[PDB]
RNA sequence: CUUGAGUCUCGUAGAGGGGGGUAGAAUUCCAGGUGUAGCGGUGAAAUGCGUAGAGAUCUGGAGGAAUACCGGUGGCGAAGGCGGCCCCCUGGACGAAGACUGACGCUCAGGUGCGAAAGCGUGGGGAGCAAACAGGAUUAGAUACCCUGGUAGUCCACGCCGUAAACGAUGUCGACUUGGAGGUUGUGCCGGCGUGGCUUCCGGAGCUAACGCGUUAAGUCGACCGCCUGGGGAGUACGGCCGCAAGGUUAAAACUCAAAUGAAUUGACGGGGGCCCGCACAAGCGGUGGAGCAUGUGGUUUAAUUCGAUGCAACGCGA
């Protein structure tokens, strides 16, 4: 558990933080459930926005198969 | 059955070789618990297959029955209307017990005069793969063969 | 699941783990899953009673901890 | 004729059957064969131990191009998933990558509705 | 007058709505490369596809539709509904301090508006799916379920239709009345303690025919509206209004029955589930069914062929 950003005080989650984003995906590049990673549901819902910001940006991958 | 409770029943080695093998074997053969009938026939062919092999009596019924038995057959299974031949390993019991019922009613069919010269024929023809003993055999395996996809069932 | 075979690795293990990779991304799932088409009021059916089932037997755990069977 | 020593095999592995396609790296099909071609049809079509058929009769049909190292492809549900790979390495193929190329759709297309058996 | 109702200030979460753009995955199709005998499908098949080179695999292209994961008895909306990402326009809700207006409120026949899916009109679009339809199966038949195909439609714009088990089968608004465990979204103070909004489950009194409901009441009350009066005939006929139509809406009667119905209870049953058992299967051995004959029965015959037993549990049975 141990949702990392309330303890960080983050305002938003900033989709080009690439390194904190690739702890929220699997190795095939899927949004991992809350329910593994402890993250908070607001939390959750601003780091599934972000990461699909990060893909559209090919920042990160949709998959691992392009 | 349901519950288990099945167990060896003792049987008496033979009188001449002291063998529970061919103890069994006049078992299978015997009709109408005429056992001194079968345990003749039996004995009479040994010394025919003796004769003509030049090993022994229970040398030669051995070398016959390892042409027979087999080691692996099929169990029917039903699955969506249609069977499942599943096929199994044949436990080494079963493979004897197998082999001597294959051998008896092989000579039973025989075309020869008195049943010691069948059953005589019929294991020497078993001795080197010839009869419809081992033909049975082949059959069994060849139908083991053609379902060994289906051996999770 | 993309697998690369490690070194002095033997095929086995790396079968294995090709094997835990797609069990874990849920591919087999997902393509039973995709297999028909099931409308919309028969997938929340379904959500609904696996929710209400989970809870139940959660529920008769925890109250089944406290009851002796003997 | 022309050597390889570096393929791809791919499991083609449906509810139905297994296609097993080995081709070179850039997808040239060397040679192929499928459970249901090698003496299995019906119930027994769709089997591991057909796929591991087609997979050793697969290799036979690429005997002569030398291959050595080979990328698995796995594609489908199918119970040819795993025992074609198994017989892909039993068949002296030096196994170096594992890949499921299972299409998924992400959403994609309406699925043929259910069936009423 | 300020306590109900409302305005303002600052923030908060949200698949609320309308418009535009765009991304990645996948399906299909087209062109080509490699390659070669199958593919596909089912319970099993066959239709179908394939040596005119399919299926598989690689490359490039076209096009439509939907947005995996996140995702959650999570959220938003009056209901219907709403889900990738980005922008533009826009509605509501909530919280904290105040300030302001000063009963401006609640409900609502008629009226008006919105209103899933299917359907209808005109013009587009059409990948996938698929009523109809065709063929292949299955079957006694099989106008089905299964298979192979497949057109409306599903998509867009605009208009119509106005109905759904449109459901919480529970009208709206307000007040009051023991608790417990969560979810979500604010906010105050020091992970603890409060304090608001929405929400899931359990349960107390009470209520209820019972099942159950239970501070989100089906409890205790007040305001107003809608609706019911045995089953069938019938939400039908006729008339009116509405609709392009399909139809919607309003809505009878004759006749007929002595029931129809709700919930719960004990069985029985289930091609429901679980656990067991039996020569019940399975593994075996020997038979019956064919022949002749014995014997009983049915039937036919007869003057009479005495009467009885006559699925298992009558038929070498009373005898
Ligand atoms: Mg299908
Ligand atoms: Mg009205
Ligand atoms: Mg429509
Ligand atoms: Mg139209
Ligand atoms: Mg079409
Ligand atoms: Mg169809
Ligand atoms: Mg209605
Ligand atoms: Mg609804
Ligand atoms: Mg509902
Ligand atoms: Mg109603
Ligand atoms: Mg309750
Ligand atoms: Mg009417
Ligand atoms: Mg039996
Ligand atoms: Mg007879
Ligand atoms: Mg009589
Ligand atoms: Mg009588
Ligand atoms: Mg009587
Ligand atoms: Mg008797």
């Amino acid at each position: 558990k141990f949702c990392r950003f309330t303890a960080e005080g983050v305002q938003e989650i900033d989709y080009k933080d690439i390194a904190t984003l690739k702890n929220y995906i699997t190795e095939s590049g899927k949004i991992v459930p809350s329910r593994i990673t402890g993250t908070r549901a607001k939390y959750q819902r601003q780091l599934a926005r972000a990461i699909k910001r990060a893909r559209y940006l090919s920042l990160l991958p949709y998959t691992d198969r392009h | 059955p349901r519950r288990r409770v099945i167990g060896q029943r003792k049987i008496l080695p033979d009188p001449k070789f002291g063998s529970e093998l061919l103890a069994k074997f006049v078992n299978i053969l015997m009709v109408d618990g005429k056992k001194s009938t079968a345990e003749s026939i039996v004995y009479s062919a040994l010394e025919t297959l003796a004769q003509r092999s030049g090993k022994s009596e229970l040398e030669a019924f051995e070398v016959a029955l390892e042409n027979v038995r087999p080691t692996v057959e099929v169990k029917s299974r039903r699955v969506g209307g249609s069977t499942y031949q599943v096929p199994v390993e044949v436990r080494p019991v079963r493979r004897n017990a197998l082999a001597m019922r294959w051998i008896v009613e092989a000579a039973r069919k025989r075309g020869d005069k008195s049943m010691a010269l069948r059953l005589a024929n019929e294991l020497s023809d078993a001795a080197e793969n010839k009869g419809t003993a081992v033909k049975k055999r082949e059959d069994v395996h060849r139908m083991a063969e053609a379902n060994k996809a289906f051996a999770h069932y | 699941p993309v697998i690369k075979v490690r070194e002095n690795e033997p095929f086995d293990v790396a079968l294995r783990r090709f094997k835990r990779s797609c069990e874990k991304a849920g591919v087999l799932a997902e393509v039973r899953r995709r297999e028909f088409y099931e409308k919309p009021t028969t997938e929340r059916k379904r959500a609904k009673a696996s929710a209400v089932k989970r809870h139940a037997k959660k529920l008769a755990r925890e109250n089944a901890r406290r009851t002796r069977l003997y | 004729r022309k050597q390889v020593s570096d393929g791809v095999a791919h499991i083609h592995a449906s509810f139905n059957n297994t296609i097993v396609t080995i081709t070179d790296r850039q997808g040239n099909a060397l040679g192929w064969a499928t459970a249901g071609g090698s003496g299995f049809r019906g119930s027994r079509k769709s089997t591991p131990f057909a796929a591991q058929v087609a997979a050793e009769r697969c290799a036979d049909a690429v005997k002569e191009y030398g291959i050595k190292n080979l990328e698995v492809m796995v594609k489908g549900p199918g119970p040819g998933r795993e025992s074609t790979i198994r017989a892909l390495n039993a068949a002296g193929f030096r196994i170096t990558n594992i890949t499921d190329v299972t299409p998924i759709p992400h959403x994609g297309c309406r699925p043929p509705k259910k069936r009423r058996v």
